[PDB]
């Protein structure tokens, strides 16, 4: 008796579950098309195990509500990203920054278009994306924040930058904050990634008047049975039912002293 | 952009004192304020904190039931109310607007010092103030080297200092050395600011510094002759 | 709540050298490091942005590392105008505290100094207080010692000395010792010298002057 399980293997089997390992990159990073994380595009997963040596090497960015979206995006279990054909008349796309290299050239995330002013005009900008899909769509946006008041004039020919993202159930307006604020990866300026889903039936409405970090198309969003982990135990070649950040654990004994951090089939501790 | 600050100067330890900080050239009313101070010598301290809403305030253990910061966000001014002067809070309060937000949707948000002020000059004890004698320094002979001659001013007997020293309403500026102030044994202090002119250019060149004490309304323009 | 430990407390090195400054705390911090600079006599500068990321008029010399509680800033190429008291600042919930300085110095080319002797002006001396001053111009080492001798007897307990923060230029030092003596002390006496001794000076040189 008092049969409870109380060690683990110290690594992590990538069987029967199929496990991807983030490295150096987060599930967010792979989400925005970080370019040390372009090869997890339209990758699937049933656990994705995030590792604490990860790190950004792109634009720096801020997610105001990260939980939910990594939490949501993880849920479905898969990167698979549908290009959309937005009409962006006006506009100047494909923005570059020299933080965010690919390939040994400048670039940006590969999933985000960057919009400037073209000819130093940048028009209101009415966009509306139907979704006729069966399936709840995830689209990613994000909003530019200029550190002064000459580089919003020099991008955007515009100085109050305005954007509202809008569906039938929802409306999204956010409104860019310049200002003096340091350096990060040696760039003073900062965007703020959102969210919005489209269900079945529902069109995708985007006005912006400046600032605007344009979507490329959407996610195939979905509560399904995947999940994420946060660990640093490393992939191994084995089999075993049951998944702990502290590695695979055998689950035949009733209870688990391990961590209340399990995934699949487990001892419930 | 930068920051003005006023309201330092001598309190007797145990008085009471009023700094200001008045903000420009940003959006004061969301943007995290504190206090920071070095007593002479020292390393910094931080004092305090305020949110950009004035309702979160947090104070070094040092200073709790003493000190109260706060702010006006109609106005663009910081205030940091510092009662029960203790001796061990001599110190230049500096003013910085250290902001925070969060970098990759961190669960807690990395902040630091957005930029600094200048900081006045918070001295406690029981004294008076006087201002200073300003006494020329003769660049006579065997006080002048061969190639290049040397002449400057003594700032002797005044207390709290925040001094000011310039040559010649700022003409005279390449080569100029104000030592930092000692207090001498009688509670009063006293440098000196020194300058290397030309050995040849004395009979014709006036040198005059220029010494200003605010704390006793104390300016004097004394001319350096040979 | 959360304390830091900043080493070393001072140091010297070379023009060229490649100089750490260590800065550790009590719980783990990740990311939550800034790092400061304070030109001497001035308001501090933002030099480090959480651990490593550079700031505005930061020169690529300088380089910031770590994650948890050892963290490190780093000048690959030590230069004159790197004189100051270097600060890293903590980003827990309230900025507790941010660790005591290290003051780095130059410390090169052993430069000898220049003396002179300066009297008491004649305005001081109605007053009633003589003040005779010494000057130490543009010298390396800091270490240096100034005598004062009045008709050539040893003085001591009545004289105090300044020496200036190091140049950014040049990077010498520079010292003033003033003797104060009262005016019915002063002129019982006429011979008063200013002996200065330092390694740069073969033999130890005495300025001096009379009534
Ligand atoms: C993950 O991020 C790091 C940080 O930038 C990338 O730089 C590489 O970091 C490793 C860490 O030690 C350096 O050493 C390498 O270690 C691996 C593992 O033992 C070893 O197999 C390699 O032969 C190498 O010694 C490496 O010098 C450094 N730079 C590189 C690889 O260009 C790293 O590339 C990223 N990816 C991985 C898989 O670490
Ligand atoms: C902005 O950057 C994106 C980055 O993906 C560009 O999308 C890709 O552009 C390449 C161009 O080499 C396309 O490849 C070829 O395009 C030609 C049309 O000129 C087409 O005839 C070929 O069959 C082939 O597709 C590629 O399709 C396109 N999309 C993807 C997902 O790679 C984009 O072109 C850049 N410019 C604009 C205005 O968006
Ligand atoms: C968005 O843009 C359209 C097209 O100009 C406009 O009619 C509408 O009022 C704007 N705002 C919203 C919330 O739809």
């Amino acid at each position: 008796t008092e049969l409870v399980q109380n060690s683990s293997i110290g690594e992590i089997c990538d069987s029967p579950h199929q496990i991807l390992d983030g490295e150096n990159c987060t599930l967010i990073d792979a989400l925005l098309g970080d370019p040390q994380c372009d090869g997890f595009q339209n990758k699937k997963w049933d656990l994705f195990v995030e590792r604490s040596k990860a790190y950004s090497n792109c634009y720096p960015y801020d997610v105001p509500d990260y939980a939910s979206l990594r939490s949501l995006v993880a849920s479905s279990g898969t990167l698979e990203f549908n290009n959309e054909s937005f009409n962006w008349n006006g506009v100047t796309q494909n923005g570059t920054s020299s933080a965010c290299i690919r390939r040994s050239n400048n670039s940006f995330f590969s999933r985000l278009n960057w919009l400037t002013h073209l000819n130093f005009k940048y028009p209101a900008l009415n966009v509306t994306m139907p979704n006729n899909e069966q399936f709840d769509k995830l689209y990613i946006w994000g909003v530019h924040h200029p550190v002064t008041d000459k580089d919003q004039i020099f991008l955007y020919a515009q100085p109050s930058g305005r954007i509202t993202v809008s569906t039938k159930r929802s409306q999204q307006a956010v409104i860019p904050n310049i200002g003096f604020r340091p350096r990060i990866r040696n760039i003073p300026s900062r965007i703020s990634i959102y969210w919005t889903i489209v269900k079945p039936g529902d069109i995708l409405l985007i006005n912006s008047t400046g600032n605007l970090i344009a979507p490329r198309g959407y996610f195939k969003i979905r509560s399904g049975k995947s999940s994420i982990m946060r660990s640093d135990a490393p992939i191994g070649k084995c089999k075993s039912e049951c998944i702990t950040p502290n590695g695979s654990i055998p689950n035949d004994k009733p209870f688990q002293n391990v961590n209340r951090i399990t995934y699949g089939a487990c001892p419930r501790y | 952009v930068q920051l003005v600050q006023s309201g330092g100067g001598l309190v007797r330890p145990g008085g009471s004192l009023r700094l200001s900080c008045a903000a420009s050239g940003f959006t004061f009313s969301s943007a995290w304020m504190t206090w920071v101070r070095q007593a002479p010598g020292k390393g910094l301290e931080w004092v305090a904190n305020i949110k950009e809403d004035g309702s979160e305030k947090y104070y070094v253990d040092s200073v709790k039931g003493r000190f109260s910061i706060s702010r006006d966000n109609a106005k663009n001014s910081l205030y940091l109310q510092i009662s029960s002067l203790r001796a061990e809070d001599t110190a230049v309060y500096y003013c910085a607007r250290r902001f925070v937000e969060r970098l990759w949707g961190q669960s807690k948000p990395y902040d630091a010092v957005d930029i600094w002020g200048q900081g006045t000059m918070v001295t406690v004890s029981g004294a008076s103030t006087k201002g200073p004698s300003v006494f020329p320094l003769a660049p006579s002979s065997k006080s002048t080297s061969g190639g290049t001659a040397a002449l400057g001013c003594l700032v002797k007997d005044y207390f709290p200092e925040p001094v000011t020293v310039s040559w010649n309403s700022g003409a005279l500026t390449s080569g100029v050395h104000t030592f930092p102030a000692v207090l001498q044994s009688s509670g009063l202090y006293s440098l000196s600011s020194v300058v290397t002119v030309p050995s040849s250019s004395l009979g014709t060149q006036t040198y005059i510094c220029n010494v200003n004490h605010k704390p006793s309304n104390t300016k004097v323009d004394k001319r350096v002759e040979p | 709540d959360i304390q830091m430990t900043q080493s070393p407390s001072s140091l010297s090195a070379s023009v060229g050298d490649r100089v750490t400054i260590t800065c550790r705390a009590s719980q783990s911090i990740s990311n939550y490091l800034n790092w400061y600079q304070q030109k001497p006599g001035k308001a501090p500068k933002l030099l480090i942005y959480v651990a490593s990321n550079l700031q505005s008029g930061v020169p690529s010399r300088f380089s910031g590392s770590g994650s948890g509680t050892d963290f490190a800033l780093t000048i690959s190429s030590l230069q004159p105008e790197d004189f100051a008291s270097y600060y890293c600042q903590q980003s827990y919930s309230p900025v507790t505290t941010f660790g005591g300085g290290t003051k780095v110095e130059i410390k090169r080319t052993v430069a000898a100094p220049s003396v002179f002797i300066f009297p008491p002006s004649d305005e001081q001396l109605k007053s009633g207080t003589a003040s005779v001053v010494c000057l130490l111009n543009n010298f390396y080492p800091r270490e240096a010692k100034v005598q004062w001798k009045v008709d050539n007897a040893l003085q001591s307990g009545n004289s105090q000395e300044s020496v200036t923060e190091q140049d950014s230029k040049d990077s010498t030092y520079s010292l003033s010792s003033t003797l104060t003596l009262s005016k019915a002390d002063y002129e019982k006496h006429k011979v008063y010298a200013c002996e200065v001794t330092h390694q740069g000076l073969s033999s130890p040189v005495t300025k001096s002057f009379n009534r």
